[PDB]
């Protein structure tokens, strides 16, 4: 469903941020390790990449101990004053290692025979990725840097079957994460990828995560597109509708539209910035139609072809204000009158 | 605390991850799981909890406990044990929150088993009868406007809608931590005065204000002084 | 019992639910927009049944075979039905209380002629024996008299070549916005009117072209205007069914996903519990 | 009016010319960015598979 | 003659962006060509200067 | 088996299997759309079956406790030849609550004289 | 283990053998994988057609319950399949 | 991928998915309300996808003793050819067993003629 995809497309959208990368492949076989590991390399950059590999192949301690050998690796990042993001693949595969190493060693089972402690398994690797003040980082650093914060962000990966997410891995790790990413099947067949569903899927964090223009631009997808989730249904057989619900429902299906790309397509603050704007202020609203993609393509070429400026802005600030907002409209404005 | 006389309040974040620890413990020490896989002494840990939690003869200890129900099954084992307990039930609501109406605390799925006429007094419980009927009684007439529209509504209807409409708003409040979110001063309401407040809403006084004037205003002598000035 | 088929049937029974919410919505604009093309054809049809009471007790009178108490031989009806389905039970009972007044006549040994307005009564009468003489069907969401005249066009050269005596036309009655009620009303053969003759005011038009042929097209228009407006009380009568029809079929649907869950819970507690039980059983 | 009428119409099949030479323009300018950044890239691309 | 002016100018609009429409899909045409000629070019040359 | 038990008792208690087997189908489409959206057909089974499972019931004496209602007992062609009757419609005119905790079919009738 | 074991099976059903078809066979949950080899000649050839329409009239069956009027070539399906049965 | 794939294979393959998962989604729906509460484009969509959904078999050479038919073997390209002028209409008019058990989209039309 895309689960390994939005891993390493993070990955490598951290090439030219201060943030370093670790990609931990727990089970993978060894052919599709290659595979991404090569991809890496080709659309990007893996001298940002630590790659921690344990094939199937490998002893069960071995695999076990890997994301916390990642961990370690990890924590010399973020206790240096850097900031560093790490991806576990496949947590489920790390307890299942676990469960047979308890299981030769004679220690008494659990729920689904795994040991009494996988929660202390998985709660003690997750609750080392934190963000750092900076007197810690400077008595750690012992005074070689004086004011930064360093930090460990962490993007484990959980597979369900058939989507049951009352199991017990399962459950263990939604409760001791802040937010999950939640990539539904039945999308991700349709073709709308990648296949993240809202509603389900939250940030514990808050808004205080985003930069400010993406905070701005932001606000009113969520409520466009839970406006859309009922509204669809009712769209499949009806007709002689009030236009406001019209209406309602139509910008909720291009709005549907909008947020899906390509695989190895990674786009910046200032590109998904003026994409949404175009979405919220309606730039779209005489477009929707099949059109949208190259409508996206088109406008990209576009504005690099002659408004740089303000990417280069938007880029370097991420920030949102009067003239910004009456700039994007002059933008928008120019684009229509072409292709 | 309790024993030098005080009325405390005891916080738990969450008596799940207590009843779970309880299970982890038990599975290392080795002991045979019950029911649903939970320890076989799930309910002597959890009333070894709870039975502390009591009103002695000099001070007292209450309890707000936050309860998460796994696989949203409310007969699982864990909920089950721990219901047996509760004397009451505060449930948050999203929907209450969109709305602006802060504590977002849903009236009609939150209850207590002391709202009975000879334990409160039978004034407070018809009282409180009154508007969980009168709001619940709304809760339908807004799925039927939907519907078909307000156009079918009788005068009686259009009462009960408009004093449900400024019910729910009176339900609000501002807090002292509010004042930062808000800058309203933040009261506090007392027993007598929430219960003459709503009393006078239901038997029709105060019908003749807008309902904008009970939002976030505290009592209802501040209500009336909020309509003054608007 | 088993986890993932009633996972399944509650998926199933959840989107069910929320297609006849939204199947509710439809219902209801379907009925604001009849009820207001009603209210449009209520004046012209009680004007028209107004001048005809008149001329139920003028004087300078003369003879016309819609205006005489001719004997029946045999009976014809005028039945209106709808398309689809979902309506709950209206069709049955408009059906049902017409085969008892047919029955009435074939008690008599009156022969009954029927024409339908709508797909369900073809079926029904049909396959149940009635003499189905005039049909049509799919009228559409805005219906046109147009179309319907046909039909009416062919009743009425059944009752004008002498073979048919008295016609009726049935419907329901759009009493209110949650009520109606299924009827059977004389229709050809002018009914009875409280009055005496008025004997003058103005100019007795009468006599400046021919009387009996403008009675004739008078006539006419009164009979096909009394079709329509029964046909647009039936599809606002329709309309109110369907949406009381959908409102049961989600409570119904809510309250099996309120079941089914019950027993997925037991079965996944069970599950889990003899799953448990086999392997503290086979650690031996 | 007829006067008038003929004014407008030359008005706006000028106007339509005009615009049709700034279209056509943009199009040539689109072309001549395709070639040429498709030139770049495909030396970018070489060099780094030599340096590979 | 005034709507046939307007639609003169409309139509006259249409066309010269269509004309300019067909000048963009033949140069995405031409960099595909490129893009995979050049890719061929370096590919080959890495295979034998590695070998040798 | 009709060779130990006869052709006309082994008749009439597979047909009784057959309208209830075809009423329990049935009743997953009535539990949603309700009864208006069958088969006319299916509507006669429907009110047949209620009325074979009413008929089904009977009295006991050692019963006569909990309930007030005398005892009955009912013979092999009595039951056979009231389930015939019902399987094919005679007894059509009937009201459902005349089967309810009655003996032999006459009973039935003479119940449904006073309703 | 057993189903894995053998060369086909045959289902019989509570619900069929209520319904009143017996032997309560349902097709297209049974097999025979040595199949038209083990016929006479004749019977190869005439169940071969056998075989398709029974499982291929239950879908249309489910399919169409409600549709009053219908296509008449899945009513021809639908009646054959009743005949067969 | 539409990189190791031919571009054009690859969007046959998501369409034709697409398709499919929507069907599924609409068969309870038909199954229980009836098949002309469908809006007349979810009519042509169901059309559609029951011709695609024929046209995914085929008769094997060692399938052949199991049911009385030659084999076929389609190319790559023709199944692809096939596949996209089904979803683009070009063969909306032919019925659904004109699709099954058929090889290339030519062999469809020939069986159509004969049908
Ligand atoms: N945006 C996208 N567009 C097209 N294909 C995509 C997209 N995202 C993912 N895919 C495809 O989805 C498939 C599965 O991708 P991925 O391996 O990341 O999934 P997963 O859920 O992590 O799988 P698994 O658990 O089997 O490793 C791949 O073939 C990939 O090309
Ligand atoms: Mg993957």
């Amino acid at each position: 469903t895309g689960k390994t995809a939005l891993a390493i497309d993070a990955i490598i959208n951290q090439r030219d941020s201060g943030i370093k990368a670790i990609y931990v492949a727990i089970g993978q076989k060894a052919s599709t390790i290659s595979n991404v590991v090569r991809k890496l390399e080709e659309h990007g950059a893996l001298a940002n990449t630590i790659v921690v590999v344990a094939t199937a192949s490998e002893s069960a301690a071995l695999q076990y101990l890997a994301p916390y050998a990642g961990a370690a690796m990890g924590e010399y990042f973020r206790d240096r004053g850097e900031d560093a993001l790490i991806i576990y693949d496949d947590l489920s595969k790390q307890a299942v290692a676990y469960r047979q190493i308890s299981l030769l060693l004679r220690r008494p089972p659990g729920r689904e025979a795994f040991p009494g402690d996988v929660f202390y398994l998985h709660s003690r690797l997750l609750e080392r990725a934190a963000r750092v003040n900076a007197e810690y980082v400077e008595a750690f650093t012992k005074g070689e840097v004086k004011g930064k914060t360093g930090s460990l962000t962490a993007l484990p990966i959980i597979e369900t079957q058939a989507g049951d997410v009352s199991a017990f891995v399962p459950t263990n790790v939604i409760s001791i994460t802040d937010g999950q990413i939640f990539l539904e099947t039945n999308l991700f067949n349709a073709g709308i990828r990648p296949a993240v569903n809202p509603g389900i899927s939250v940030s514990r964090v808050g808004g205080a995560a985003q930069t400010k223009i993406m905070k701005k631009l932001s606000g009113g997808i969520r409520t466009a597109l839970a406006q859309y989730r009922e509204l669809a249904a009712f769209s499949q057989f009806a007709s002689d509708l009030d236009d406001a619900t019209r209406n309602q429902l139509d910008h909720g299906q291009k709005v549907t539209e909008l947020l899906k790309q390509k695989q190895y397509a990674p786009m910046s603050v200032a590109q998904q910035s003026l994409v949404l704007f175009a979405a919220e202020r309606g730039y779209l609203a005489d477009v929707e139609l099949s059109k949208i993609g190259s409508f996206e393509a088109a406008l990209l070429a576009y504005v690099d072809r002659d408004h740089a400026p303000l990417m280069q802005e938007i880029n370097q600030t991420g920030g949102y204000n009067d003239e910004i907002e009456g700039k994007l409209k002059g933008i928008l404005d120019s684009f229509k009158a072409t292709q | 605390f309790r024993d030098e006389g005080r009325d405390v309040l005891l916080f738990v974040d969450n008596i799940y991850r207590y009843t779970l620890a309880g299970t982890e413990v038990s599975a290392l020490l080795g002991r045979m799981p019950s029911a649903v896989g939970y320890q076989p002494t799930l309910a002597e840990e959890m009333g070894v909890l709870q039975e502390r939690i009591t009103s002695t003869k000099t001070g007292s200890i209450t309890s707000v406990q936050a309860v998460y129900v796994p696989a949203d099954d409310l007969t699982d084992p864990s909920p089950a044990t721990t219901f047996a307990h509760l004397d009451a039930t505060v449930v948050l609501s999203r929907q209450i929150a969109s709305l602006g109406i802060y504590p977002a605390v849903d009236p009609l799925d939150s209850t207590s088993r002391q709202l009975d006429p000879l334990v409160v007094g039978q004034e407070h419980y018809d009282t409180a009868r009154g508007v969980q009927s009168i709001l619940q009684r709304y809760q339908e007439l807004k799925d039927i406007i939907a519907i078909l529209g307000m156009d079918e509504l009788s005068e009686e209807d259009k009462l009960v809608v408009a004093r449900a409409r400024k019910i729910q708003r009176f339900l609000s409040q501002p807090f002292f931590v509010a004042e930062v979110f808000t800058g309203s001063p933040g009261k506090y309401v007392s027993l007598k005065d929430t219960i003459r407040g709503f009393k006078g809403i239901m038997e029709g006084e105060y019908d003749h204000l807008p309902e904008q004037a009970f939002y976030m205003v505290g009592s209802i002598e501040e209500a009336v002084e909020k309509a003054k000035k608007l | 019992a088993g986890a993932k088929d009633i996972r399944s049937k509650i998926a199933s029974v959840q989107n069910t639910q929320k297609i006849t919410k939204a199947m509710e919505m439809v219902a209801a604009s379907k009925m604001r927009k009849s009820q207001d093309r009603m209210a449009a054809s209520r004046p012209y049809a009680e004007t028209m049944r107004k001048v005809i009471g008149h001329l139920a007790h003028g004087n300078l009178e003369y003879k016309h075979p819609y205006l005489e108490d001719r004997d029946v031989k045999r009976v014809g009806y005028l039945v209106v039905s709808t398309d689809r389905g979902l309506a709950g039970g209206l069709n049955i009972n408009l059906f049902k209380k017409l085969l008892a007044e047919m029955k009435t006549w074939t008690d008599k040994g009156v022969q009954a002629d029927l024409a339908m307005i709508g797909s369900k009564g073809v079926s029904f009468f049909n396959s149940v024996g009635g003499n189905v003489v005039a049909q049509v069907t799919g009228m559409g969401d805005n219906p046109s008299l147009s179309e319907l005249i046909g039909p009416v066009k062919v009743m009425l050269q059944a009752y004008d070549e002498g073979r048919l005596d008295k016609l009726y036309i049935v419907s329901n009655k759009f009493i209110n916005t949650m009520s109606q009620v299924p009827t059977i009303s004389q229709l050809l053969p002018l009914p009875a009117s409280d009055d005496d003759d008025l004997k003058h005011k103005s100019w007795d038009y009468l006599y400046e072209p021919d009387p009996k042929a403008l009675l004739d097209t008078l006539l006419r228009r009164y009979v096909e205007s009394q079709v329509y407006q029964g046909v647009v009380e039936n599809l606002a009568s329709e309309q109110a069914a369907r949406m009381v029809a959908m409102k049961a079929a989600t409570d119904n649907g809510g309250s099996l996903i309120k079941e089914l869950q019950l027993v997925y819970n037991k079965a996944r507690q069970a599950s889990i519990t003899q799953e448990l039980t086999e392997i503290v059983s086979g650690a031996a | 009016d007829l006067d008038l009428a003929k004014a407008s119409a030359t008005d706006q099949l000028k106007k339509a010319k005009a615009e049709a030479q700034v279209i056509i323009e943009q199009a040539n300018k689109r072309r001549s960015q395709i070639l040429d950044e498709a030139k770049a890239e495909a030396e970018q691309e070489r060099t780094k598979i030599v340096a590979q």
